[PDB]
RNA sequence: UCAACGCCGGGAACCUCACCGGGGGCGACGGCAAGGCCAGGCUGAAGGUCUUGCCGGCGAGAGGAGGUGCAUGGCCGCCGUCAGCUCGUACCGUGAGGCGUCCACUUAAGUGUGGUAACGAGCGAGACCCGCGCCCCCAGUUGCCAGUCCUCCCCGCUGGGGAGGAGGCACUCUGGGGGGACCGCCGGCGAUAAGCCGGAGGAAGGAGCGGGCGACGGUAGGUCAGUAUGCCCCGAAACCCCCGGGCUACACGCGCGCUACAAUGGGCGGGACAAUGGGAUCCGACCCCGAAAGGGGAAGGGAAUCCCCUAAACCCGCCCUCAGUUCGGAUCGCGGGCUGCAACUCGCCCGCGUGAAGCUGGAAUCCCUAGUACCCGCGUGUCAUCAUCGCGCGGCGAAUACGU
């Protein structure tokens, strides 16, 4: 009774990876090892210590 | 726009109205008078009120 | 390489800044600094009122280092408990009292001139502060309260004011509230002095 | 024998620190030095959308975060090396040593 | 409608998933054993279910990609990077409200100079931050190699030309600090002011160029399907898992683009020259198999050290010589392979054959002022594979106006 009730591991695809902070799945930022969404980066990166200087 | 800011003129003004024996028709002397009696961290405005003064007092030998 | 421990450091230093912002409230929470070493990992916690955070009869002060433990992984670590003097100048522990304020139940504008007088009578050029919601019957509305100087726009917006927000959960919804505090030692590019 | 250290960091002031101090303390005593040398600086850039949804015009958020590198060489005399690993680095300051 | 339609970073094989068909599990706490396994049958498969045995000692709530964006927060888009919005005191008016914030000249600018029932402040502008371009100082590896010395190689007409290595930083480059341009000098106009216009000087001139930050408020504008969140609703299902289908279905109408309808070119063979960025079961040089796609070994590299990387348009020589063709390249057939638990539905790549519309386009309509537009290709984002897309990079390089 207690399998039939959670996932099958997933090595690749779109349900391999999840956000950190809240838990989406289809838009993450994987570059340079970040695993954020599009959502959570732009409310953290102040923080993480980007700056605008365009 | 060539135009000069209120602040600038008031601190211009006030620096050639005391402190009038420093400054003469020249540049580059009231660059180095003015970087001498303020407290600045730029240039741009420096060099604004060093020309607004060298106009005062080029004009101020003639009066009006 | 060298970005991704840069990055991993700001990710897990953050998530835990988040999870101590919400399981502190009451006590006051300012900050957070962790620090590496060989005989350990520190952690120093900035508050107002450390005794929430003591847990006299302990049941926090081992709770916080062993949940740090199970869940974020952190080198056998240890805890540091500082004080802020002179709090009223910091915006987010501000905010979080007037939001805590509006949920025991005060009227907004007497709370907000409260604090708003609270924050001149102890040093600052400038403050702002800004409710978003039901104040007022259904239809929501913003208000705004301010006294001083500010810089909203362009570096010094950045670099010398102190921006906070909150929100307070009331019988009907959600309120938003946002302060910001200019520092009496702040001086623009504009403000010269004449020798 | 000579020791090569690596420094990079977010803060271009800490990495003077440590400058200075190491150059110091070389000079102070008799050792020939390196440095400082500046490598090229590494800029993580991220372009993303600003709206979370799809209605609106597209704007787009550029953040970036600069890393300033620097590289020196000490000779790793008798006492150097023991009294160099003696600093007090920041902890936003990534520093590594290499006996070559 | 502008401000929906390569948009929701929305390039969906399973997952994503919210849709369709079937199967199975979930009840905190509080009041009158539960659960587990061999062999086989039901079953798409299955201690889910029973056959045979043995082991173990009624109410509330969790949760919800379920409704309400016309209950909220926060974030974004548009009027608008527009020049506008307010305060204190005084005065005019029964009052709503006005003045200041108006007029003349000026500026990108409620930017400034003069006059005035107004005198003075604030928030936006400007200031501020980032980068490009010229000069100087420090510095000199993982970057560079002119002059110096040793070697080694080849060529005519004996003078020229290349590779190591020591050893240097001169030139290039990297990144820290500092200077320089301010209508400053020179003749008008205006007012004798504010500034504008010649001309001089000057790596660069008239906020030097390109960007970022975007106000008091409105738009019941978009988002509850990014997180957070009130009321209703499902609570044994609308919760949580798996296994198969669908979002890829096609008489048609539209938006944005790619490829072309030839010679300002198609093909074959030879000559050239970049930059931005990225790399751990990742980039993979070098060698060997295969006609190609691709396969087996494997140095080096945790990023000025190695790789991805001898880019395309362009130049030269031969064939085609205004033709539905040596243009065009859709659509179909047989074959060979990669990624993946699984490629029919529904994936990318290769080789040989087949060879469809299209011969410059009505009414209308869009983008652009200088290293800009047109034209050419390249990393990266998504990514186990898959880019006719988004964000950036360089190479070649104009025409016209300095207005209304
Ligand atoms: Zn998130």
């Amino acid at each position: 009774k207690a399998d039939y009730n959670k996932r099958k591991p997933r090595k690749f695809g779109k349900g391999a990876r999840r956000c950190m902070r809240c838990g989406q799945y289809g838009p993450i930022i994987r570059i340079h090892g970040l695993m954020l969404c599009r959502h959570c980066f732009r409310e953290v990166a102040p923080k993480l210590g980007f700056k605008k200087y365009e | 726009g060539n135009i000069k800011q209120t602040f600038i003129k008031r601190t211009a003004r006030e620096l050639f109205d005391r402190y009038p024996d420093k400054f003469t028709r020249d540049f580059e002397h009231n660059k180095k008078m003015v970087a001498e009696l303020t407290n600045v961290t730029s240039k741009t405005i420096r060099n604004r009120i060093a020309g607004y003064i060298t106009r005062l007092v080029r004009m101020k030998e003639e009066g009006k | 390489a060298i970005e991704r421990y840069f990055i991993k450091e700001g990710v897990k230093e953050m998530l835990i800044d988040e999870f101590l912002e919400k399981e502190l409230r009451r006590a006051g929470y300012g900050g957070l600094d962790i620090k590496k070493t060989p005989l350990g990992t520190k952690v120093t916690i900035f508050a107002a009122n450390p005794g929430y955070v003591i847990g006299r009869g302990g049941r926090r002060i081992r709770e916080l280092t062993r949940i740090l433990e199970k869940q974020f992984g952190l080198e056998n670590p240890q805890i540091e408990v500082e004080e802020i003097k002179n709090p009223y100048l910091n915006a987010k522990v501000q905010a979080v009292r007037l939001a805590q304020a509006l949920e025991r139940g005060i009227h907004f504008r007497r709370a907000a001139y409260s604090a708003i007088r609270a924050i001149m009578r102890n040093g600052a050029r400038g403050v702002e502060i800004r409710l978003s919601g039901k104040l007022t019957g259904e239809r929501a509305k913003s208000v705004r309260f301010y006294q001083g100087y500010l810089a909203k726009v362009g570096n010094p917006a950045e670099t010398l004011v102190s921006r906070g927000y909150a929100q307070a959960q009331l019988k009907l919804g959600v309120i938003g509230v946002k302060v910001s505090i200019m520092p009496p030692d702040a001086k623009l590019p504009d403000e010269i002095e004449i020798k | 024998q000579k020791a090569r250290i690596k420094l990079a960091s977010t803060n271009i002031k800490a990495l003077n620190e440590v400058t200075d101090q190491i150059k110091q303390i070389a000079e102070r005593t008799g050792v020939r030095m390196s440095g400082p040398i500046p490598l090229p600086t590494k800029r993580i850039r991220i372009t993303t959308r600003k709206s979370p949804d799809g209605e609106g015009s597209a704007t787009f958020d550029r953040f970036e975060l600069r890393v300033h590198k620097r590289l020196v060489d000490i000779e790793a005399d008798e006492r150097a090396m023991r009294q160099i690993m003696r600093i007090r680095v920041p902890e936003d300051v990534t520093i590594e040593i290499e006996l070559i």
